[PDB]
Formats: structure tokens, C-alpha cells, sequence
């Protein structure tokens, strides 16, 4: 998050939000019948909020997410979608023969190349892409 | 009622965003203040260090000492260095003391006397003015002698010479003499100091002349001011043993009230009002001027006061509109303000006995023949005399 | 020895009972 930034930025929300509290006491316009123009406040300020609880099966269990339903294809080379400890028991999944690079011995358990199926056709692999030689 | 409701309203609601607007600039709102002072707080403390020893700071010499008497038991002669000035050190308060060796650090405090607390009542009349009506030309008098000139300096000047130095209120009490005081006291905003006579007289002997210096000259420190001593006809009266009564004690009093008013060691445009029950007690010499300057007489009410000395009375309690004032001129008069007290008292007396919680003129009647006749009681009727 | 085998005999019907409704309750708290 960075601290710095944040106390900048609460220090003025927060100044507000007293302020306006101050004025909601305040009343004396609940007797008038102003329509000559020059006031037309209710001269009282208030703010409030709410906020819905939820978000999807956060936590499979009370330990960590592990496998959840919904199928998802990741596509190789992709650590912002990363593979992960808790994925090796989710991998299989019933997995589909659109994709060519599919399981054929076991599993890999934590990672590794695993097994990619016999190969007839090179649609769903990508070419190389080293950065190896780019980097000086 | 109505009329002043509106703005009543109105005046407790100003008042109430005044505090909350308070607490948004300690807590969040800060420009000047910001992170940099709470380090400046805790830069200062460390090297300062706490504890700080308390000191006394009695006077300061320029070379960079002061010296302190520390309230320890065992005085030091500090020096002034870290965090303070000379000038930003003030005599007669408390000040800070670095606790492993002791420079004088600073003053943050002020030292108020131990005297000044017991002696101090707050000034205001709970008979407000105007309505303390009845002698109503006495009223004023005291406001021009005591209050004026303190309050306005021009009428002095061109006037020239010495200023009044006080004011002596005596006669029959109930005539108001303490409500005086304290509305001149209350407009000038003067510290009002306050003993009872009795206090000058008790066991331990020239108590009286220690307490009278003391006490004007703590209300020359912390002048303009206004002395009031209540009740002094104490003097003589009382005694709590052979050496507390007789001249060795009376003397004492009045000699040293002589010195202190207008001689040598004199006093500012700092007032002593008296108050006294009997001037019988008191000698002609602080009943001399220039040290009492006008004199206050209070006479028995007449007819015609009487009316409106009942008026402040009634005013206190519940407002009259029903109570015939002839009744009461015609039973007693050139009797006290003290009188007038007792036939309102003893009124409410025999409504509480009932449970009727009002007095009405009926009370006032009912009460009146005997209290007429309770004045003449007080004073000896022996066997039949 | 007697007196903590007397606290067990009144508790005993009350405490036995009502594992069954926790113990089904814990399970699915346990998700979430």
C-alpha cells in the first residue's frame, strides 16, 4: 500500500466529515417560508454508508482455497495467473483435447514440465520467446 | 417567556458547535502544528528530563543564572540555560529543573499561594443590581468611591491628588453591606479576596497581624483588587484565652491595619471595603479618611424604604402581588433590615410545618403578630420586666 | 474425586444430547 501517501490523503476526508456533523445540531430554519432566493439550504449536512458483506467461497474449508468448482484453461507462461502449492491437487480437472498439452503420467506433484500429449497438430503452442539475449 | 425563548434556543446551540469544532482541530486539522511538533515534544522531554524537579523561581540575573529554591527542602543556585529566556522567566512561579543536575529548564507553570485559595470567593450578587433597591442612594455611593475609580480614570485626573482608598458599610444588618462588595467587585472583575473578622482573633497569638499584611500584600500582587473583610466587631467579642482577648490583641489588629492603608508601606489603587456591625469597636482612627475616604452610613429603614426593602426579600422567594406592605409599616419601623428578614423567614416556617410549599400574604400575616413581638423577646423579658 | 463425578452425573443428559445439533452445525460453519 506505502504508508506516505495514505496519511496525506486521510487527514482531508476526515476534516470534512466532523465539519459536516457540527452543522446537523444546528437548526433554526425549521420555521420559514423562503421562496425570494438567497438561501434554499436545508442548512444541514450529514453522510452515512453501507457496504455488502459477501464474496464467493472464500476459503474452501477453515484452511486455505485449494480446488473450487468452476473450470478455469491457464495457459502457460502466465505467473499473474501463477500456478501455485495449492494447485497440484486441481490439476487434471477432467481435462479437455483441445488442449494438446495434457496429462499422460501422473502428476508433477509440486512444479515442473509435465507430460504434454502426442502431438498432431502445433495450433495451441505458442513459438519461442526467450528474453535470454535482449537483457544485454 | 416567549419572547426571550427564540434566542435562548439559539445561544445553547452556538455554544454547542463551538465544542465540537474543538475536537476536529486537536484530532485531524493541523497546518503549523503537524508531525513536527509531536518531535519537537519528545526532543525537549529526553533532554530536558524527566522527572523535572519543581523549583521556585524567585528572581532572574543576566549572565545566565537564576536563583531557584527548589520545593524539595534544600534550595539551588541553577543556571538559566536550555529552553528559556530571562524575560520568558517570571518571578513567583513554578518553573522546571533538569533532575541529574539542575539548570533551570523553563516555565510552563505558575505558582498560585496556598493563602489565597481559602481566603478567595467568587464575585457576584445573588441579589443583582437595581434590586438592591431601598437605601437606594447608598447604593450608588459605593460604586463611585470603591468601583470608579478603577473603572474610569478621567474624573480623577482632572480631579488631581490622591485617589479613595476604601469604603466603610456599617449599620443594622439586612441593609445589604456584603451584596455591595461584590457587584463592585463583580464589575471591575477585581480579585475579590475574602476573610471574616473572626479569622483575625483565634488561639494562635498575632495570627491577626500576620494574616491582614499577607493579605494585602498578595492583593497588591495580583492587582487592581478588592479586600473585603466581613464582620469586625470580633475583636474584642472573642477570646479562646486571657492573651486572645484584651489590648495586646485589639492593638495588634488596628495598628497594623493603620500602616497598611495609607502609610509607609502603603498600598495601590487597591481598595479595602469593610464591613462592620459596630463601630463601637472600631476606633476612630480606621474610621479617620484617606484611609477609609467616604464613609457609608446606613440608617433604620423609614416607612417608605421599608417597602422596598421587603421588595428584595420577596424577589429571593416567590414574587408578591398580594401582600399588603401598609400592614408591615404600621406594626414595627426604625427597626433593621435584619427585622424585615424575620417576618419573611418565619412565614415560610409555618407553610413548611403544613407542607404547603408557597407563602401568600396569609403566611405573612399569620407569622407577623408574634414576630413583633418575638423582636422585643430577644433582647431579656426576665420574670416579667 | 466424589465431587466432580457428582457435577458430571446432573450435566451428563445435557452435554450428550446436544453434540449431535452441534457437531452437524460445525461442519457447515466450518466452510464459510
Amino acid at each position: 500500500e506505502v504508508p506516505k501517501e495514505k496519511e496525506k490523503e486521510k487527514v482531508s476526508t476526515a476534516v470534512l466529515s466532523i465539519t459536516a456533523k457540527a452543522k446537523k445540531k444546528e437548526k433554526e430554519k425549521e420555521k420559514k417560508e423562503e421562496e425570494k432566493m438567497e438561501v434554499d439550504e436545508a442548512e444541514k449536512k450529514e453522510e452515512k454508508e453501507k457496504k455488502k458483506e459477501p464474496e464467493p467461497n472464500f476459503q474452501l474449508l477453515d484452511n486455505p482455497a485449494r480446488v473450487m468448482p468452476a473450470q478455469l484453461k491457464v495457459l502457460s507462461m502466465t505467473e499473474t495467473c501463477r500456478y501455485q502449492p495449492f494447485k497440484p491437487l486441481s490439476i487434471g480437472g477432467i481435462i479437455i483435447l483441445k488442449d494438446t498439452s495434457e496429462d499422460i503420467e501422473e502428476l508433477v506433484e509440486p512444479v515442473a514440465a509435465h507430460g504434454p500429449k502426442i502431438e498432431e497438430e502445433e495450433q495451441e503452442p505458442e513459438p519461442p520467446e526467450p528474453f535470454e539475449y535482449i537483457d544485454d | 417567556t416567549q419572547c426571550r425563548l427564540k434566542l435562548l434556543k439559539l445561544e445553547r446551540i452556538k455554544d454547542y458547535l463551538l465544542m465540537e469544532e474543538e475536537f476536529i482541530r486537536n484530532q485531524e486539522q493541523m497546518k503549523p502544528l503537524e508531525e513536527k511538533q509531536e518531535e519537537e515534544r519528545s526532543k525537549v522531554d529526553d533532554l530536558r528530563g524527566t522527572p523535572m524537579s519543581v523549583g521556585t523561581l524567585e528572581e532572574i540575573i543576566d549572565d545566565n543564572h537564576a536563583i531557584v529554591s527548589t520545593s524539595v527542602g534544600s534550595e539551588h543556585y541553577v543556571s538559566i540555560l536550555s529552553f528559556v529566556d530571562k524575560d520568558l522567566l517570571e518571578p513567583g512561579c513554578s518553573v522546571l529543573l533538569n533532575h541529574k543536575v539542575h539548570a533551570v529548564i523553563g516555565v510552563l507553570m505558575d505558582d498560585t499561594d496556598p493563602l489565597v485559595t481559602v481566603m478567595k470567593v467568587e464575585k457576584a450578587p445573588q441579589e443583582t443590581y437595581a434590586d438592591i433597591g431601598g437605601l437606594d442612594n447608598q447604593i450608588q455611593e459605593i460604586k463611585e468611591s470603591v468601583e470608579l475609580p478603577l473603572t474610569h480614570p478621567e474624573y480623577y485626573e482632572e480631579m488631581g491628588i490622591k485617589p479613595p482608598k476604601g469604603v466603610i458599610l456599617y449599620g443594622p444588618p439586612g441593609t445589604g453591606k456584603t451584596l455591595l462588595a461584590k457587584a463592585v467587585a463583580n464589575q471591575t472583575s477585581a480579585t475579590f479576596l475574602r476573610v471574616v473578622g473572626s479569622e483575625l482573633i483565634q488561639k494562635y497569638l498575632g495570627d491577626g497581624p500576620k494574616l491582614v499584611r499577607e493579605l494585602f500584600r498578595v492583593a497588591e500582587e495580583h492587582a487592581p483588587s478588592i479586600v473585603f473583610i466581613d464582620e469586625i466587631d470580633a475583636i474584642g467579642t472573642k477570646r479562646y484565652d486571657s492573651n486572645s482577648g484584651g489590648e495586646r490583641e485589639i492593638q495588634r489588629t488596628m495598628l497594623e491595619l493603620l500602616n497598611q492603608l495609607d502609610g509607609f508601606d502603603s498600598r495601590g489603587d487597591v481598595k479595602v471595603i469593610m464591613a462592620t456591625n459596630r463601630i463601637e469597636t472600631l476606633d476612630p482612627a480606621l474610621i479617620r479618611p484617606g484611609r477609609i475616604d467616604r464613609k457609608i452610613e446606613f440608617p433604620l429603614p423609614d416607612e417608605k424604604t421599608k417597602k422596598r426593602i421587603f421588595q428584595i426579600h420577596t424577589s429571593r422567594m416567590t414574587l408578591a402581588d398580594d401582600v399588603t406592605l401598609d400592614d408591615l409599616i404600621m406594626a414595627k419601623d426604625d427597626l433593621s433590615g435584619a427585622d424585615i428578614k424575620a417576618i419573611c423567614t418565619e412565614a415560610g416556617l409555618m407553610a413548611l410545618r403544613e407542607r404547603r410549599m408557597k407563602v401568600t400574604n396569609e403566611d405573612f400575616k399569620k407569622s407577623k403578630e408574634n414576630v413583633l413581638y418575638k423582636k422585643q423577646e430577644g433582647t431579656p423579658e426576665g420574670l416579667y420586666l | 474425586m466424589v465431587v466432580v463425578y457428582l457435577a458430571s452425573l446432573i450435566r451428563s443428559v445435557v452435554a450428550l444430547h446436544n453434540l449431535i445439533n452441534n457437531k452437524i452445525a460445525n461442519r457447515d460453519a466450518e466452510k464459510k
